[PDB]
């Protein structure tokens, strides 16, 4: 009961996903400096907390 | 009559139809962590391919899920008749949850 009811692995997309959005991210989504730096730092915080 | 209470329809209902005892299986949605349940007769070679560890995964109408560690069990499926002469298909193990009208 410290389990978290209806958690299951990832689908191979889902995750792909993961180290997608460290790189694709910034080529495709946006272009602009700033929004890519800025999104960059998010998805490092947000890794890490 | 044996009629049981089914919550969802707000009715009590009656059994019309058995059909013979199916060996079934649990499938989670790995987005949403819904889960749903399938017939192991129609889906065992890819059920039997996911027990050899070789493609972990199920993919059903678009929609994937993995396979849960047991959840192998056997149910009847049932027609069940409600008050508004109407029919539903329930299985045995849900059907038997519910509420006895005369016990």
């Amino acid at each position: 009961k410290l389990l978290v009811p209806d958690v299951s692995p990832l689908s191979p997309t889902a995750e792909s996903l993961l180290s997608m959005f460290e790189k694709v991210v910034i080529p495709k989504l946006t272009s602009d400096e700033e929004d890519r730096r800025k999104l960059v730092s998010l998805w490092s915080e947000t890794t890490l907390q | 009559k044996r009629r049981r209470w089914l919550t969802d329809h707000q009715q009590y209902g009656h059994v019309v139809s058995h059909g013979l005892e199916t060996s079934v299986v649990d499938l989670s949605h790995t987005e949403t962590g819904a889960v749903l349940t399938v017939s192991t007769k129609a889906y065992e070679q890819e059920i039997e391919a996911v027990r050899m560890k070789t493609n972990a995964t199920i993919k059903v109408d678009g929609m994937v899920y993995n396979l849960l560690p047991n959840s192998e069990r056997r149910v009847v499926p049932l027609t069940v008749q409600l008050d508004s002469g109407e029919k539903i298909d329930m299985t045995s193990e849900d059907f038997d949850r519910c509420e006895l009208e005369a016990f």
